[PDB]
């Protein structure tokens, strides 16, 4: 959908981080679905042999179950589904700013307009200092930027919904690293388990070993630092929002930069694309403030005149 | 798709080697979560740490089905070692850094953009008359040419200024480098602890009965045998790495010499581009020199009279 | 087929967590064709040993089997198809309103002349307010338009197939609702078998634990909350969208901000599917509105005159 | 493709209900590969025909490969073939259906005929001559003449034969007598899906004992499986009914343009014959605003006034 | 795509035929490799080669679990039948056959090259406005008429030499209808063997402790049932093949008549074509008529001649 | 995409059997993966060296972990290597004959010079000027004035160069080579894969037993994929023995049009030498027509007629 040109550097490391916890998610879950199980033995009273416990094989198997809904804790059996939910709430978040319809419609003209003014012949030519066909697409191209402009600066959706967004994200990282620093010691490969089942078996107190224990954790580990990493992007996000006002865009290095002097200050919801863009690259933003001036629109309208008469 | 230019032989070769690297760790996780086991006996007669060894009929050991499971748990997850439990993720770590090292110039927008610009302009360069006409016209071919000669212009004062590509490009070839050392150097120091006879001393004789197990590891040939074809497979990165890196560092990839196009052709006058631009016309020398010597005639000031002259006379 | 400008926000949303029970519902049945079992024990009668059951493995298996049909409750087992069926038939009332053929022609007849409706530069010179050879172009688009109108304006053929089909979402939301609300606690880990198979294993009361008990437990909790969320939403819709009749969407705002105030009063399924795209993007309502306008249509006719003169 | 308008209400319900079918068979036969077998435990107590009712554990000194045996021999002998073959009688009942119901969009006489049909229906829908008339320029007009003639050689080509008409009532009466022998086998044969089967297959020579009770494990799955099918085979078969009275209700061979004549201005539109009525009908049921356009085309006096537009605009 | 006129209902019924059978195939194979086993229990009493037959009490025969698969691997590879165990392999042969017997003339070049010429010239005739006014203009239009007339000539001149592709259709047509032949020979002979109990002699005695054993086969039902359907389909395979055979030696396919259309139309002057056009005019006329109706108008000099009066009339 | 122009016959039936050898070396590592083992019983009769052959089942007293351990230990030690990484090897063997096969079109100067010459044949298959040469618009004229400029201009860059060849030459001495030692190697270790395997892994302080016999149940399955494989390795290695006696029986680097210029209206078409010579005829192997109609291109009296012909239609 070409929507890369609205996400920066950070989005792209987000998108890419929340892809691979999403495949670290998927698959601790597979494990847990193929290979999850606890083995346990009782605990016998006080050439070597055997210790016979006289116990059949499914006495072992419901053992087995009996101990890993009781004695093993939640943390260590519902961890990759509470890791799935999270990377989808992630990227529900990251999705969220361009897949609600009001928004959407918003930076899809802003995204046609873009790549209309970045392919428009009319810009290079004012960039320099024609043709009557390129003069009349260059006035409707006029006339859509400035519809846009009147339509777009009145609202402040766009700048509160990402605002919204990544204020989301930066509380669900401190509230997941928060609760998962408690519980990443708290796994463990051995267990004790008293499931008060002496009247079908006959023993009271089981050890038990959990299989995936020590992957787990590893995968614990491994999603913790990855985890970690997305939260100092999302901070560094959250840093630039706060360091420059988004509200309003000044155009004075374009002004001063380009020969039209005649550029107004766009603010709002445009000033905030326009920002993204300038994050992304600064060709774009060129393109829309040597658009914006009114002497380009008199020089049109001169061209324009010498083409008729 | 349009990015093949930028992507000379080292560049495919390395593509592809990490593309079977991939393929071989993902076989190797599966193998390790779906077949990877450890079946382990006790050993009655103990002399040492380790296990000793000395009509026929079996010997009973007394212990369960589930005893036997807990022995084989307990045992492949104490006293195994740990390259031969994670010898797949870890080699689907490096290969994922490796891809990353590769396609991050290609993801970063900084880099994207430029890269992505001087493709667009060198495609558009190779297709256009004037090049073939200027090498060996309407009015719309020749305000096509005057735009494309600005355009080119443009690029060159917008591009030649910096050289993030350059340099991002040497930092991912030295990541690379130092990351195929690594390897090379704890892969193969490694490489013994993949063995199939392990003798554990886990101590579960309170529930079993028994101190010392001999397992074996049905997996250990076959992990040993991806070890070897992964550590030739990155012995083969590694060379061609080192072979990018002495091509970098041979000569100055930050001045380009029209040399041999100006003496080839008739246009004596084409500036030297440096910084990132000098390191792309590197990158497609590499590739193909026709797009080269193609794309120098937008440089020469000659050809930009020559284009004038004729827009001056389609003109009138 | 470009159908998202038909769909609001609230139909977007009430179809991604219909994706979301689709999915839980997948999952559920994968995991009870996957491990979904119980383990079953006698309850024998009055230095700690094993109790040795004298049952063979066989037995065992027939004994956890028997009590996986008749100790086991039928919404423990048959959950997944149920949420599954309720899945399909919620997408369904979703999307008949297209698959039916006596509909979607007259939706993609809609969609189609939508198209022109919005994106022809009349539409931009009447909101303001170009060839007359323009004009002349959509003379005829007027007159196709006008023919659609005086075609749909006496149909209530979609409007009546929408409603229905949100009342059996409605509908459908509360069944569920209630009927899981309902069989909550009575699904237990534990269970009481008595399957009368004495003459088979000698023991007549079992105790059986079902493996995948709380799994299905919290996912009847996740599907309780998804369904509670878009019963919510489908009840706001019912309250807001649907509770003032769209069978008319005479022009009023439109006319207000519009010169041209004599607009036509498109009713019935046409005015139906107005409604839809201004729930969907005002500013198609806008350029809709300036430039269906008969006097919009007279003053296109007499500009095409002028410059024809 | 361009064959969706083409089918029907009741063509595409049938085609839902197929796939839903075709959806139903691979999950029976996945849970007949995957989890379908038999649990048996003999009866020591045979004093009655079947296994006879009659603490501490009864020990019958099988070994599990004897159990396995007994299983496996239980499995083939004494159960019901339907309760084994329910799924892949499934999935050879879609088989048929789906055959059946693309059967004229594969068989290339009718393919050939019905690409063609769409094609100029195509043609004559977007052509610029009907919104004109039912409400220019030479290319046009020159293009609506060549439009006019290949309708011509279309309709002199297609209402000789009766290909089209005749496969599709053929499919439509394979289609109904298939659904009455599902109708007739899977009732009759849905009682014997039952949980616990008595077998008594007189392996004593290799176990010890003679009858034994087994439990069909997926028989209340397959059983619920067997009633949602029968009753898609009930609507299916309603739909193939319903299909079968519209085509026999009424000549579909012989096509009335007196409604679209009324309604226009050209009162000479003949009525057309044999598979070209039958694919006006067949469009009728799925838009009437595609005949009421391809109309124009079929009256010689929409020709004649073609002609007269063409010297109009020529001088 | 384009190649569907190319293909007659017998070609399309046999493809659907192939499909079948490769997914029965495919079902067969999967059920061989997951569930394909032999539950065997060894006989106390034995009379003959075969096993003999002779409250109640079960048979104890002092067998481990190991000893009860090695009888049931040794008796699965030796007593019993090669078609039980290879029917799906057979089968997915069978149809890999059949498929390339049926996609040969279309991935070999030197008749792929053939068919792609006249698919794409007999397209372009048939939606050739030359032909809509001849079987009842501008300049632009009467050119490329005439350019697809020298084209259609070159092509007719081309191909009407050879023979390659009717030669190698007729060859197909006759490998298929003798290996339908011979898989209706043995299977039908050989499918006697696929039964549910088998009775081995493995001599394992010194192993296991007893001579003979009987196995049942849970998967010898359900292979009958697919050899059965198998047969089935390889019959109907057969039958619509022998049609084809009888078909193409019914009338010569190297010798196209047009006399029914000019019979119908004016044109009466419609050369004989033979070779490879006459076979693909066949194949058409098994298609559609039509097409073959409209490509006669590039045929008869008729049409060349009013052709060449209208760019004449049109040129001054 | 284009370059199926490129491929000869040869070269579509080697793909075609890596195809079906990547499919069989998929099947038998999923075989290795899933359902590969060893079922071994000890023999308490060791009087020979192997297995000695000497009612009541045979009590081993061994616990089933024991067993499991016996066949790991069996299945590692005494088991051949061959057996054991089959379907490895032939994945590897496919691997590589996939990537010679398909080296010149990764190779990014041979890739860049086929796909130019690709485009340039099909710019001239579809140039109006070969038609009207081989039996008109001012545009036409200047696009096939370009067009032969541009041939020009690949004729000098690629004649030159010979690198083509070279690497196409190389590629089949390669397969060939690895076809040779693939041929030597399977048929030399085919016999290795058997049913009953005897072996002595001395693990008698952990189970009693000196010498076992095993039985592996898919080696007979793993023999009939081999000679499935030996007979594809044969039919690969006679097609690339064919392909290399065709390069080396005519030097490949010369191509003349003498045939094509006395059939054509040129007769002054040179010959070509190098790269360009050898995908001439490559092409000829794909079809003579297309190399018929690029010879137009290459020659001085086409230009001079085309020249003549702008004149013309000039004034
Ligand atoms: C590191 C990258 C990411 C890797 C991610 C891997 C995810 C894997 C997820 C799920 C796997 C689920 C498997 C099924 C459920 C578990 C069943 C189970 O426990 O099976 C155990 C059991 C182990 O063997 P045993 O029967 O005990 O006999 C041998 C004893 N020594 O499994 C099996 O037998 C069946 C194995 C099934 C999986 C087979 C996978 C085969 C994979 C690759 C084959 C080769 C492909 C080659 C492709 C080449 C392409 C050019
Ligand atoms: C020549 C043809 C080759 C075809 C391909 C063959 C190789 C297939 C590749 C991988 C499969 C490997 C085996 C399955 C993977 C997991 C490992 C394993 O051992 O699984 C065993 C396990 C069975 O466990 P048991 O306890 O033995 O079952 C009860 C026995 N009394 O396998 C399974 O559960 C899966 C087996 C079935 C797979 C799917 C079969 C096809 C599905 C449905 C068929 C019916 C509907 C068909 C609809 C067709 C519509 C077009
Ligand atoms: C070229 C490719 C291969 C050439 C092989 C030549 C072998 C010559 C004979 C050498 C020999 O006798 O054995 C070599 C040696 C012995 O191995 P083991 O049996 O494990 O060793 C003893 C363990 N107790 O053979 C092998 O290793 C077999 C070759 C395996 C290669 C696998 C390559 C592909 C691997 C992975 C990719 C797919 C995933």
């Amino acid at each position: 959908p070409t929507y890369r040109i609205l996400k920066p550097w950070w989005d792209v490391f987000m998108d890419y981080l929340a892809v691979v916890m999403l495949m670290v998610a998927i698959f601790a879950g597979t494990m847990q679905l193929t290979k999850d199980q606890v083995v346990c033995l009782p605990v016998l009273p006080s050439d070597p042999t055997g210790r016979k416990t006289n116990l059949d094989f499914q006495q072992y198997v419901f053992i087995n179950q009996m101990c890993y809904h009781l004695a093993l804790p939640w943390y260590s059996k519902y961890f990759p589904y509470l890791a799935l939910i999270h990377t989808i709430i992630l990227m529900v978040s990251s999705n969220f700013w361009f897949k609600y319809p009001k928004t959407c419609s918003k930076v899809e003209h802003f995204v046609s307009i873009l790549g209309k003014c970045f392919e428009s012949p009319w810009t290079t030519k004012a960039l320099s200092e024609l043709d009557k066909k390129d003069g009349e697409q260059a006035k409707a191209l006029f006339e859509k930027v400035r519809k846009f402009r009147a339509h777009v600066e009145d609202s402040d959706l766009i700048y509160k919904l990402y605002v919204v967004q990544t204020l989301i994200k930066t509380a669900k990282f401190i509230f997941i690293l928060c609760y998962t620093a408690n519980f990443v010691n708290a796994i463990s490969f051995e267990h004790v388990c008293k499931p008060k089942v002496e009247h079908l078996t006959g023993y009271e107190v089981f050890e038990c070993t959990h299989n995936m224990a020590y992957m787990l954790k590893k995968l614990l580990i491994s999603y913790i630092s990855i985890i970690c990493v997305y939260g100092f992007i999302c901070l560094y996000t959250l840093f630039w929002l706060f360091r420059i006002p988004l509200k309003e865009y000044s155009f004075e290095k374009v002004r001063e930069e380009s020969s039209f002097s005649d550029i107004p200050d766009v603010k709002n919801d445009f000033a905030f694309l326009l920002h993204m863009v300038d994050q992304y690259d600064q060709l774009y933003s060129k393109r829309f403030g040597v658009f914006l001036s009114e002497v380009s629109e008199n020089k049109l309208r001169e061209i324009s005149l010498n083409h008729e008469w | 798709p349009a990015y093949r230019i930028l992507k000379p032989w080292w560049d495919v070769f390395t593509d592809y080697i990490s593309i079977v690297m991939l393929m071989i760790a993902v076989f190797g996780g599966t193998l390790q979560v779906t077949q990877d086991k450890m079946i382990c006996l006790p050993c009655k007669w103990v002399t040492k740490d380790s296990c000793n060894d000395s009509g026929p009929t079996g010997i009973k050991y007394d212990l369960d089905r589930h005893q036997y499971n807990y022995v084989d748990a307990v045992c492949y997850e104490n006293r195994l070692h740990w390259f031969a439990k994670y010898f797949p993720y870890l080699v689907l770590l490096h290969t994922l850094i490796f891809l990353a090292c590769s396609n991050f110039w290609f993801k970063f927008p900084r880099t994207s953009s430029k890269l992505e610009h001087f493709v667009s302009i060198l495609l558009k360069c190779f297709d256009s008359p004037w090049t073939t006409r200027a090498l060996s016209l309407d009015k719309k071919e020749g305000e096509q040419a005057k735009a494309l000669f600005e355009k080119v212009k443009k690029f060159r004062t917008h591009v030649e200024e910096g050289d993030i590509v350059y340099r991002l490009y040497m930092r991912q070839t030295i990541i690379k480098v130092i990351k195929f050392a690594l390897i090379i150097c704890y892969t193969v120091y490694y490489v013994h602890n993949i063995k199939f006879d392990v003798d554990c001393t886990v101590d579960i004789e309170s529930l079993t009965g028994y101190r010392t197990y001999r397992c074996a590891h049905p997996l250990a040939t076959l992990f040993k045998i991806l070890a070897s074809f992964y550590i030739s497979l990155v012995i083969f990165y590694g060379l061609i790495c080192m072979y990018t890196l002495w091509w970098m560092l041979r000569r100055s990839l930050k001045k380009y010499s029209f040399e041999s196009i100006r003496e080839e052709s008739s246009y004596s006058d084409i500036p030297d581009v440096k910084n990132d631009f000098a390191f792309m016309l590197h990158l497609i020398d590499q590739y193909d020199p026709l797009y080269s010597k193609r794309f120098a005639v937008f440089l020469s000031e000659v050809s930009e009279n020559k284009l004038r002259q004729l827009n001056l006379n389609n003109e009138w």
